[PDB]
């Protein structure tokens, strides 16, 4: 897998070229955002159970067919699998945020997930809806102003939004 | 197919394709489009050089001297079609290319391989090619004025189900072509009247997690196995292995004498 | 097979335990049984807390995304396995544990130690685990869909030295491979280096002299070099391993474990003396003739 | 790719757990090192051609037989000299990659893995490349944290070759 | 394929729900952005031949192994096929820019392309390098301030760069 | 599916051509229509439940037999009424999708294709849905371009049904 | 696998018959050629490293795009994997020469190798070119008339050429 540094390194190595001044400057720029990125990872991790639980409750409240008997989230084993799945997605989204690259999320988590869900009859649209709930729950937690140094986190919020969209798009 | 299966199978463009019909009193750009569509589909989406174009045949199509079916026949009988699909190909690969280019489908039965093989042996390439274009299937699907298009992904009347699956063995994607000598992928499937799993578009990929190796790449090995160890429970087998254990899987498959039918990235 | 001594050893529960195979198109109990068997055998019967369970590997095995062999590989390469068996152990002990978990047998000779130690040092732990799992022995015994199990019974390419060393690595059913008397020490370093064997001492509840372990030095050798000459007239000589010697107390008793070569004619007296010294007989092996 | 961040995520993922304070401290150390690594990469990149030519000359000086003995593995002709300069440039460029990535991962992925098979098959002496790396160490002109991290990667390559 | 509107339409239909207020406002924002999107498509189209020819020249200068005898761009037929691949990739990038969605790239341009290149022996990394050259040239052409109403086209330039990068990653 | 942008691109691609001024004019027409289409979709979405309930009642009023004859295809019981309201909501939601997309493509892909043999197999009369669409036309309360486009979609559905 | 004797044994057993006098005489003729077969195997084995290294050098000289950055033989692990593949092909060709039968080469080396190279993106045609270089060097080495009892080795050389062609045809 790649992080934000090794992605540019791999592209440069494929070209057999040193990183240009602009690429090194961009990497320095993402180093300057590193504190904000660590804060984002920490805040989502510190609220992960609440994010998963509230998102799942909202998902079943707006889609009661998932929890009706015979529904895909009915029975404790399938409900546990669904909750675990939400937590797995959230965890790999945090991995992608930490690394600064979606390679871990795409390669280890998202690849083949749509096929698995199809093969199992897990409704990918409702999983995408659940990831969307985890989306704003986590974006509001990252953007919570209380008890943190003042500054603009719009870029890291956009990057986390992109990871969450990749996961929802992959499942749906 | 509908979108939800179409994106997974990578056949969205085929589904939304609209049949192209040369109507009477067609303009110059319409004849240009028909000629381009015929070159694209009959020659299997190759980059066609201007020196390989059938200038006289397309002139006859332009002056309404011949029909779309006649121009398709002229392209199919042309030395360009022979060069890139016949002279360097086995007969079974050649006739599946004919089925794809001329009827827009994969072969249904091994008897269809026995046909067009005996037909070649008796009447030559020209008779063998004319069998497809003069067939009832071509007439009912395309007639004299509709450019042939691929139909294997849609339910056809008088069709076997396997054709749909076998369709993914002859259509490898929108940005693909039948350019490279090659062996048919359907030889064993046709001979033994079987079906193979569709690994097209995003269907081939599988979950990795932490089980994939250092480079996070899984490989699917479809093999045919028998007892040479532990008990074999199926003749067909699928192995999902990381890249770092791929060589080891190949060698242990090799020393048991199992034949590898397919290896793909998953 | 092992029939009369199966219960005395820890072999009896594994005699009626059939290998756990994941059939094609398996059910969910089959998947859970494979997960349970892999945890019990690969992690050497350690209790697995819920927080240490590999949820993702279990999910993938359940889904069919990985095979039993792949799941075993993921468990053996996991941080849980390395915490339990790698980070606090001499690499020879790591090799012993690898052979016991992934192959269900003890190492046969020093060549295996050479191969695995070189491979760990040159390519890492993951490559070494791969060599255990991609081995011809693994393929013939377990293959792709069978959980590794203890190979107590004689097989085609066995050596009897492995049968003896199995009971140095396995110490009973209610034992956990990190809860054995020798703890983190390698059990086979001296044996593999010297190509020697130890008399088999069975597990605790079935064998009173279970706790016998030879010391670092000052151990009575296996065979009676010299014959019966130091014992006057004697018929046959026996090596007796004695554990839990305590009654006389220090300094009369220095080591609680003692091996003695005694003649047949003194065997009665030896047994009485052992009873007096409060000891337990671990094993008795012919030492002469 | 052995980098602090990728390995931190991989270790966390093997345990199937979220990133705790340990991984955050790994990221903080990576941030502390990254600017020096980037300036080291810039300094090596800007001086790369003179470093490669000087390193090649240093190797040719220490082992004159490489410039005067016929054979595919030597630099007695222009083709061998070009191959030698290309190899030293590979070494320097991948070292800059390591400085950017914050670990030996580029060296491991691109150069170190399999290099001894390369040198054995093509009869290339690793002592030549050790001398080239020593010239780069002695002539990169770096100071402080940048020098320490760059010398770590150059010494990593030297230790692999020896 | 999808445009910027039908993507969210298909997502909503899978969810069986109406487009929310936020989605409709986001689509309205995309519509207000539409004129600069049409300019970017027009500017790339009007300079397509120069983009393809200059990028090909740069690629063959940087990688002369392609054009030397025995190389994959040697002989007129192979060289012309390479030039057609470049033109085709640029055309599909314009399609993606025009529609506002990338599905036209996956459905058509990148659907089996890597398989095609592997089967023929076309070097995919070299194709990715050529695509990167076309990216830099096309982004320069789109960002040209002469002869156009001044304004911020950073979002559309980022989107076009994303289409180019996705095309490059399909073959790299 | 059928939208001005996707069809412009598909027509251009089938002809192997770049997008020319023709496709640009197509995009300009889409932009001119799109804001009105979006505000029509918003207005239909806000008043969606009232429109669906009123349409179902209008269908029941003009076809009273659907409310007291027993059978799977009728709405005499609660199950039939739920199915009927769900179907009318399907029609309204897909019409809003068409207004968003700028073409009948959502209607064709989701509802129109295959509607006739569904209506035939389950013995569902298309005149019921025609009356529902007529109520939606008469009660959506739209004006200008929003009304014109929405009514075009509604009577496209009506024409497909009749 | 099969060797030269077990091949005709398997064919005879599938027919329920003993070998005929002609089959036994053909096998006796194979026996009479056994010293030259052992000589050819020994000569290729004694020069295996030279054959692999010289063939690889010739291949990368004629196909420089394999070793330029981004090429499939670029980076030390891929160049070493390529040299290892050359060595494996040569070794299984020697096995086929030793057994007098191509079954070992087909069943243990060429089984799925084309699919493996396609899946990995390894250019099979370039592998075949390397195999052709190994062929030409090895056939020269087997025909070298210095320090060996003079004889006509054309039949064994043709057989070795057939094994090399089998390998090159399977990869290409
Ligand atoms: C980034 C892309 C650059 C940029 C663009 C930009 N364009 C406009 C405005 C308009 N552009 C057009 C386009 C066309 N008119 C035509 O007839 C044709 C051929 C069919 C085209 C392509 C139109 C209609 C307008 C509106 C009228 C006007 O000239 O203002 C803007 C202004 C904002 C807007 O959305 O209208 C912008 C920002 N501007 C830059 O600075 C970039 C280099
Ligand atoms: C074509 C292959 C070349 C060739 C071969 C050739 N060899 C012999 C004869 C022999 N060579 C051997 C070989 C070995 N003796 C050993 O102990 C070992 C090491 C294990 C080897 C490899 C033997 C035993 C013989 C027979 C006795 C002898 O020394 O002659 C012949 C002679 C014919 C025969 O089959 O006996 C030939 C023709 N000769 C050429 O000209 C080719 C270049
Ligand atoms: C929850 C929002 C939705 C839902 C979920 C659900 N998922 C499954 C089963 C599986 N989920 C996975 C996914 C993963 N496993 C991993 O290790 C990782 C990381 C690589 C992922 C993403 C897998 C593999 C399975 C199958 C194996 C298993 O059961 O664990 C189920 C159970 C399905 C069944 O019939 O057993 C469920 C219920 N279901 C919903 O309805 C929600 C919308
Ligand atoms: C209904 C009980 C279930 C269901 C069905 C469903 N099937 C398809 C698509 C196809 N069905 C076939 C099958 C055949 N075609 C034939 O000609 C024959 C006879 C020889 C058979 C058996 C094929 C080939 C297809 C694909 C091509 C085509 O659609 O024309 C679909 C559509 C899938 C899509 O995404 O479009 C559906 C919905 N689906 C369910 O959920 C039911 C359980
Ligand atoms: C140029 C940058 C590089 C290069 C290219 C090259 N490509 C081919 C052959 C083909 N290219 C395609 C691609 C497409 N066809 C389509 O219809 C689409 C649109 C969806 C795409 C993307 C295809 C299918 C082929 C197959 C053959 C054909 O003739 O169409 C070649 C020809 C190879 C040969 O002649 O054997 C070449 C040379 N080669 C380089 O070296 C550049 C790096
Ligand atoms: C040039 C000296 C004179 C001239 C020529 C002209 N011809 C056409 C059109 C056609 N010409 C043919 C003839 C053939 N096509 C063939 O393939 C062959 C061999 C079998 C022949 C003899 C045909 C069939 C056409 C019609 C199709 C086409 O237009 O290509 C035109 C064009 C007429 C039009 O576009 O309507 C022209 C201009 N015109 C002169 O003024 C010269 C005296
Ligand atoms: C509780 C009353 C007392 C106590 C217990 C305690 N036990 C252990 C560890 C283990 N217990 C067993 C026993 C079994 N495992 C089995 O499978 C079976 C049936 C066949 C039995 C009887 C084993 C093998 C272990 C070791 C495995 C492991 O994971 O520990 C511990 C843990 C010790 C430690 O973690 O260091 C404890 C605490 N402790 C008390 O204080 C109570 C008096
Ligand atoms: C070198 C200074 C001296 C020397 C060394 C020597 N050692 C061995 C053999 C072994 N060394 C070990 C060591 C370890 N095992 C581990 O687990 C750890 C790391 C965690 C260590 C350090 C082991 C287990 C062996 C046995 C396996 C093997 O042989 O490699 C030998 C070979 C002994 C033999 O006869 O085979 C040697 C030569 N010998 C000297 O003379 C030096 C003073
Ligand atoms: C027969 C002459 C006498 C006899 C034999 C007997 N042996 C066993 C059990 C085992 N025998 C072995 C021996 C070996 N295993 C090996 O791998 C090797 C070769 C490398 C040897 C020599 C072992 C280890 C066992 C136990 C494991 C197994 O049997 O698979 C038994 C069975 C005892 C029991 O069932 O408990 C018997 C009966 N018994 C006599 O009475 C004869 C004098
Ligand atoms: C005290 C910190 C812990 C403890 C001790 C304990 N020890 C014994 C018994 C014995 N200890 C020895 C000692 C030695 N043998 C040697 O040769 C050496 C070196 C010279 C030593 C230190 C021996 C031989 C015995 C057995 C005979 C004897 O008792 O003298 C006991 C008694 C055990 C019993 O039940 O018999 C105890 C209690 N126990 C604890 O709980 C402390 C942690
Ligand atoms: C320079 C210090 C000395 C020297 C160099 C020399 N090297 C070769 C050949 C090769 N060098 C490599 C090395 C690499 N390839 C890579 O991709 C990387 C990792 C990114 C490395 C380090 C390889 C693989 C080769 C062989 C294939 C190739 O030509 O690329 C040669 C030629 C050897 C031959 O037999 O052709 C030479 C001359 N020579 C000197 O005399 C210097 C002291
Ligand atoms: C309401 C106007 C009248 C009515 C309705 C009614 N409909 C059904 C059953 C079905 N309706 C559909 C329609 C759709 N499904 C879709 O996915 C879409 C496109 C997005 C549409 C338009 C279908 C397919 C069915 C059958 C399957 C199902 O039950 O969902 C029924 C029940 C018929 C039955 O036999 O179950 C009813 C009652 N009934 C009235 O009396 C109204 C006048
Ligand atoms: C060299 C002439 C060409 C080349 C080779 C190349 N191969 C690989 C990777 C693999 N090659 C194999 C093949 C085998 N492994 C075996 O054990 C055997 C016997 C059954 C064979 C034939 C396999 C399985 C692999 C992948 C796994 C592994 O490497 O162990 C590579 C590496 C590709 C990569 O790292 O992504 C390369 C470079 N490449 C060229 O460019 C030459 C034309």
């Amino acid at each position: 897998m790649f992080d934000v540094f090794t992605r540019v390194v791999s592209q440069a190595d494929a070209r057999g070229e040193y990183l240009s001044g602009s690429q090194l400057d961009a990497l320095s720029a993402t180093v300057a955002e590193g504190n904000k990125r660590i804060d984002s990872v920490n805040r989502i991790t510190g609220n992960a159970s609440a994010i998963v639980s509230n998102a799942a409750r909202a998902l079943f409240a707006e889609q009661p067919q998932l929890i009706q008997p015979g529904g895909n989230a009915y029975t404790s084993r399938r409900m546990a699998a669904c909750l675990r799945d939400m937590e797995i997605i959230l965890r790999y989204v945090t991995y992608a945020t930490f690394t600064g690259d979606a390679s871990v999320l795409e390669d280890r988590c998202l690849n083949g997930l749509r096929e698995t869900y199809v093969a199992l009859g897990v409704p990918g649209a409702s999983v995408a809806a659940g990831v969307q709930k985890m989306k704003e729950a986590a974006l509001d937690i990252v953007n919570d102003p209380n008890g943190i140094t003042r500054g603009d986190c719009s870029a890291i919020v956009a990057e986390i939004a992109g990871y969450f969209d990749r996961a929802a798009a992959a499942v749906a | 197919t509908s979108l939800v299966s179409a994106q997974r199978l990578g056949i969205v463009a085929v589904d939304e394709a609209i049949p192209l019909e040369l109507r009477s009193r067609s303009t110059e750009e319409e004849v240009d489009a028909v000629i381009l569509a015929v070159y694209r589909q009959v020659l299997g989406n190759d980059h066609l050089m201007s020196q390989e174009r059938l200038t006289s045949a397309e002139s006859l199509l332009r002056g309404r001297e011949i029909s779309v079916r006649d121009f398709v026949r002229a392209v199919a009988l042309s030395e360009v079609y022979r060069q890139k699909f016949f002279h360097s190909n086995p007969q079974n690969r050649f006739i599946e290319l004919n089925y794809k280019h001329l009827l827009g489908r994969a072969p249904y039965d091994q008897s269809e391989i026995a046909f067009h093989t005996d037909l070649y042996h008796q009447g030559g390439y020209e008779a063998e090619i004319n069998s497809y274009i003069d067939s009832v299937e071509y007439t009912e699907n395309f007639g004299d004025w509709v450019v042939p298009y691929f139909r294997g992904f849609a339910t056809q009347r008088n069709q076997k189900t396997v054709g749909f699956s076998r369709s993914f063995q002859v259509y490898r994607g929108y940005a693909t072509s039948d350019r490279s000598g090659s062996r048919s992928r359907l030889t064993r499937e046709l001979a033994r009247n079987t079906a193979s799993p569709v690994y097209a578009g995003s269907t081939a990929e599988s979950l990795r997690g932490t089980s994939a190796g250092s480079r996070n790449q899984m490989y699917r090995l479809q093999v045919i196995q028998g007892a040479a160890g532990t008990r074999v429970r199926r003749g067909k087998a699928e192995y999902l292995v990381s890249y770092d254990n791929l060589s080891a899987k190949l060698q242990q498959i090799n020393r048991q004498g199992d034949t590898v039918t397919m290896i793909s990235l998953a | 097979a092992i029939t009369t001594a199966a219960s005395r050893l820890g072999v009896a529960p594994y005699n009626e335990s059939r290998p756990v195979e994941l059939r094609p198109d398996f059910s969910l109990d089959d998947a859970k049984m494979v997960i349970r068997a892999v945890y019990r055998q690969v992690l050497g019967n350690d209790y697995i807390m819920d927080s240490e369970r590999l949820k993702g590997a279990e999910s993938l095995l359940t889904n069919g995304s990985i095979s039993v062999r792949e799941f075993v590989r993921t468990v053996a390469k996991s941080e849980l396995y390395k915490k339990k068996f790698l980070y606090n152990n001499f690499q020879t002990r790591v090799i012993e544990l690898n052979y016991k978990h992934l192959l269900g047998r003890a190492p046969f000779s020093e060549d295996e130690v050479i191969f695995h130690l070189d491979l760990y040092e040159n390519q890492g732990f993951d490559a070494d685990i791969d060599s255990y799992i991609d081995s011809v022995e693994y393929q013939e015994n377990f293959g792709e869909n069978i959980v590794p199990y203890y190979r107590f019974n004689n097989q085609v390419g066995d050596r009897t030295v492995g049968f003896t060393r199995m009971f140095r690595l396995y110490r009973g059913y209610a034992n956990s491979d990190r809860s054995q008397l020798e703890r983190s020490s390698s059990r086979l370093a001296t044996e593999l280096g010297q190509n020697t064997v130890s008399a088999i001492v069975g597990p605790s509840g079935s064998n009173a002299g279970w706790a016998y372990r030879p010391s670092r030095a000052g151990n009575t050798p296996a065979k009676a070099l010299g014959g019966t000459v130091p014992f006057g007239q004697a018929s046959k000589l026996f090596r007796v391993e004695i554990t839990a010697i305590s009654a006389p107390g220090y300094p009369k008793v220095r080591r609680s474990n003692k091996a003695v070569i005694v003649p047949f004619e003194q065997l009665n007296q030896t047994l009485q003396q052992i009873n007096r010294l409060g000891g337990k007989v671990a094993s008795i092996t012919p030492a002469s003739l | 790719m052995k980098t602090p961040l990728t390995e931190a995520v991989s270790t966390a993922d093997s345990q199937g757990r979220f990133l705790s304070s340990t991984e955050l401290q790994i990221a903080f150390g990576r941030l502390r090192q990254a600017n020096a690594g980037l300036q080291a990469a810039k300094a090596l990149t800007d001086n790369a051609q003179s470093l490669v030519n000087g390193a090649a000359q240093a190797v040719y000086n220490k082992f004159p037989y490489t410039t005067q003995t016929q054979g595919n593995n030597f630099a007695a002709d222009q083709r061998g000299k070009d191959k030698c300069a290309r190899d030293i440039g590979y070494y320097l460029r991948i070292v800059t990659y390591c400085l950017v990535a914050g670990g030996t991962g580029p060296l491991d992925e691109y150069l170190i893995a399999g290099i001894d098979e390369i040198n054995r098959t093509f009869d290339l002496s690793p002592s030549w490349y050790v001398e080239a790396l020593k010239y780069i160490k002695a002539n990169h002109g770096l100071s402080g944290d940048a020098r320490d991290e760059a010398n770590s990667y150059l010494d990593y390559a030297i230790n692999a070759l020896s």
